């Protein structure tokens, strides 16, 4: 009896008492989510706590069986994956002290409320209120209160604990064999042990720096029309030379330009695409729309879906009798049972994500029959990247027009070409440069080789020559401003949201490659191809076993991440962006001062 | 003579596959139209025998196997396959002239607290061999050091339990499995098809 033997017998007791263990938790939010009560909470917490001892008295009994004395590599992937210690390398003291900052950190963020107008009687929150007067704002002195409120108060309060956080963080990770918590979070994308596909943690680094390389020119293009179109709006505000505002971006922390959109949309005369409309008047519910998505599937190649998904997935609010959370997410619940959890509306958008959350479904099935430890994506990237395929797919024009939402009266053009793509951008590139930066700054952070009395200082300067963003207003030490984001807060990593990226366009090439489909990239139809489907199931059905080396070359050809699958999707909006705003400067300048 | 080929297929529980339940059947009318009264029939597969022309042989001996697997380990059951079910729970031969029948049960086994009554083994020392039964329970010791009974680290008990909620989906479903193996040995047959 070997040691790589005796590891293939307790993964093998581990995989069969984890998948049920598993099944009993997910099953426990499941009904929670659909039904929030006491009891349900109750429930969550029993499962969740068995769920977590069962693992670490797992992970301790894997702790035996050395990785260097394993030949195979399925075996070393799962051990590696168990034998991780997490946070018990900590003290019992500082384990705890992490726990009570974490929970106090998202308490506070999802809690935080600016009271600073006025008496404090009239105090907004999150979704409705602070995001709808973000989101569609034309007075500047209200956006500069809102945005330095929040940063104020905020970050005031989240620095005493982020430094120390930070501090547990690293220590952590540093007991963990590794060399920061940057380099731990890195560690996803890594590669040890097999000979051509193979990577190191900074070689993550190295290629995320040369890909914001490559994707540079392009940002500047539309950060430059994005300045021309909001200067208009705004006299004054802006100066022609100089950087983007912080507080102009839509979104609090300026994540997303889509919302953007409409002091920016370039052929105003021209109607956007919806199909809200006719998709109303045609009578569908969730059900059609759901039927349509899995025809769309079939039609590709996937396989359909159990019959107990229709009838256990909640796709619509059933009234107010009882509270459920309708964020839309895929369900993977186990031995067999996939849901999906989203509150349906017949509009254009949640079409597109119920394409998309159904993408993730299908990437749950197709991986069933791999190892528990094994059921996931390839990185953190490749769900993501997996659903947005189809999300952008079913968006087409001319799958609209087949499906029948899109009457055949109705024309394409350059115009409207453009007018989608620029929305695309807005959604897409406008996000990469802050995603970079963002992480870039955490790992500088982690690394501790920049000092602390300076971190708004080299946020504000690094905010300024990667994301072309200025601070409205001069920014002391005292403040925590990336703390105000939700994953920085919660202790999320933010580099899949840049991987993701790039991802699904070298996806979409691949899979418009392999369909034999003539013409402009943004305008592919996926569906009716069984020969893209199966390129894309032979990705799709390897799981977390295969490298993310191989399972990309597998689909793509490949081995990293690749600008020029977007830079071709986004072609003709670059050359439109390069003919139109040729009479305006491109860039910022930095010799910008306040 | 109607022997119980009606109590085999319709019995308020069923065997486990780890531990199943073979009944021997001599000294009948075949009048396997009974068979045929469960419409739900997942799988019919008939190997060495015609699914038609059953009602025309005679047989020395007719075993009937009833034990519960999952949906997606009925596959399995069939001369020359391979896996947890076909090799430390239930193996049947090569030749195997017979015909196995298996139909879903979500209804009468499975429930929403979980029904682990229903166990099959995943550790064994060796390969079982057709038509064996292993019903010991000891503790499989996995590498290099005696488990001196009930035991914890590289121990590891042998029977694992399925769980069987009615929510799950549809190859981890309970499916009953009856398994009729015909036995041709060189005796006066006692099992025969009706004729007028
Ligand atoms: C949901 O919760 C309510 C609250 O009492 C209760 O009727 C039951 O636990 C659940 N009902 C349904 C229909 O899910
Ligand atoms: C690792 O073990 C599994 C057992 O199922 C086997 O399929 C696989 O081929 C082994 N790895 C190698 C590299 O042989
Ligand atoms: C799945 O789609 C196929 C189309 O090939 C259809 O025949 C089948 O009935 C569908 N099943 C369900 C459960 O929708
Ligand atoms: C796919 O093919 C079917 C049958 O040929 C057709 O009805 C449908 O409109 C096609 N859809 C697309 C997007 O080509």
């Amino acid at each position: 009896s070997t040691i790589e033997e005796q590891a293939k017998t307790f993964l093998d007791k581990f995989n069969h008492e984890a998948e049920d263990l598993f099944y009993q938790s997910s099953l426990a939010s499941w009904n929670y989510n659909t039904n929030i009560t006491e009891e349900n909470v109750q429930n969550m917490n029993n499962a969740g706590d068995k769920w977590s001892a069962f693992l670490k008295e797992q992970s301790t009994l894997a702790q035996m069986y050395p990785l260097q004395e394993i030949q195979n590599l399925t075996v070393k992937l799962q051990l590696q994956a168990l034998q991780q210690n997490g946070s018990s390398v900590l003290s019992e003291d500082k384990s705890k002290r992490l726990n009570t900052i974490l929970n106090t950190m998202s308490t506070i963020y999802s809690t935080g409320k600016v009271c600073n107008p006025d008496n404090p009687q009239e105090c907004l929150l999150l979704e409705p209120g602070l995001n709808e007067i973000m989101a569609n704002s034309l007075d500047y002195n209200e956006r500069l209160w809102a945005w330095e409120s929040w940063r104020s108060e905020v970050g005031k309060q989240l620095r005493p604990l982020y430094e120390e956080y930070v501090v547990l963080k690293n220590e952590m990770a540093r007991a963990n064999h590794y060399e920061d918590y940057g380099d731990y979070w890195r560690g996803d994308y890594e590669v040890n042990g097999v000979d051509g596909y193979d990577y190191s943690r900074g070689q993550l680094i190295e290629d995320v720096e040369h890909t914001f390389e490559e994707i540079k020119p392009l940002y500047e293009h539309l950060h430059a029309y994005v300045r021309a179109k909001l200067m208009n709006a705004y006299p004054s505000y802006i100066s022609p030379i100089g950087c983007l505002p912080a507080h102009l971006l839509g979104d609090m922390w300026g994540r997303f330009w889509t919302n953007l959109y409409s002091l920016t949309v370039p052929f105003g005369q021209k109607p956007n695409i919806d199909v809200t409309d006719a998709m109303v008047d045609q009578a569908w519910d969730a059900q059609r729309i759901f039927k349509e998505a899995e025809k769309f599937f079939v039609s590709v190649g996937l396989p359909n879906m159990t019959q107990g998904f229709w009838e256990n997935s909640m796709l619509t609010d059933p009234g107010n009798v009882q509270k459920a959370v309708c964020h839309p997410t895929a369900w993977d619940l186990g031995k067999g049972d996939f849901r999906i959890l989203m509150c349906t509306k017949v509009t254009m958008d949640d079409f597109l994500t119920a394409h998309h959350e159904m993408g993730h479904i299908q990437y749950d099935m197709a991986y069933a029959a791999q190892p528990f430890l094994l059921r996931n994506g390839a990185n953190e990237g490749f769900h993501e990247a997996v659903g947005e395929i189809m999300s952008l797919s079913a968006a087409t024009p001319k799958h609209l027009k087949s499906i029948g939402l899109l009457s055949p009266d109705f024309q394409e053009d350059n115009e409207t070409e453009i007018n989608f793509l620029l929305k695309q951008a807005l959604t897409i590139v406008g996000t990469l440069p802050f995603t970079y930066m963002l992480e870039k700054w955490r790992w500088m952070v982690f690394k501790g080789e920049i000092p602390k009395d300076q971190w708004m200082k080299k946020w504000w300067e690094m905010k300024r020559e990667i994301v072309g963003v200025v601070e409205p207003v001069p920014h002391d030490e005292t403040y925590c401003d990336p703390a105000s984001l939700f994953h920085v807060s919660n202790d999320y990593s933010f580099i899949r949201y840049y991987t993701r990226t790039l991802y699904q366009f070298q996806f979409q090439e691949a899979l418009c490659q392999a369909a034999k489909h003539e013409g402009p990239l943004h305008k592919c139809d996926i569906s009716n191809s069984t020969e893209a489907g199966q390129k894309l199931f032979n990705m799709l059905r390897l799981g977390k076993s295969e490298p993310w080396t191989l399972a990309l070359e597998n689909v793509v050809g490949a081995k990293n991440m690749n600008v020029r699958p977007l830079l071709n999707y986004f072609e003709p909006l670059f050359t439109w962006l390069k003919d139109q705003n040729k009479n305006s400067f491109v860039g910022w300048s930095t010799d910008w001062s306040p | 003579n109607l022997c119980p080929f009606h109590e085999v297929f319709n019995a308020t529980t069923f065997a486990s596959v780890y531990a199943w339940n073979r009944k021997r059947i001599s000294n009948c009318v075949a009048d396997y139209s009974v068979i045929y009264n469960f419409a739900p029939f997942f799988a019919f597969k008939c190997y060495g025998v015609s699914p038609t022309k059953l009602n025309d042989l005679c047989f020395t001996n007719v075993y009937a196997d009833s034990f519960v697997i999952r949906g997606n380990e009925v596959s399995q059951i069939a001369p020359g396959q391979t896996g947890n079910i076909a090799d430390y729970n239930y193996k049947l031969p090569d030749d195997f002239t017979g015909c196995v029948i298996a139909w879903n049960s979500n209804k009468l086994d499975s429930k929403p607290s979980g029904n682990y009554n229903y166990l099959y083994r995943l550790l064994r020392k060796s390969k079982l061999k057709p038509f064996e039964r292993d019903i010991s329970t000891e503790i499989y010791q996995a590498g290099n050091k005696p488990c001196n009974g009930v035991a914890g680290p590289n121990c590891y008990s042998p029977l694992q339990s399925y769980g069987f909620r009615p929510t799950y989906g549809v190859g981890h479903q309970p499916y009953r499995v009856v398994v009729l193996s015909f036995e041709l040995l060189h005796a006066p047959a006692t099992v025969c098809g009706p004729k007028k």
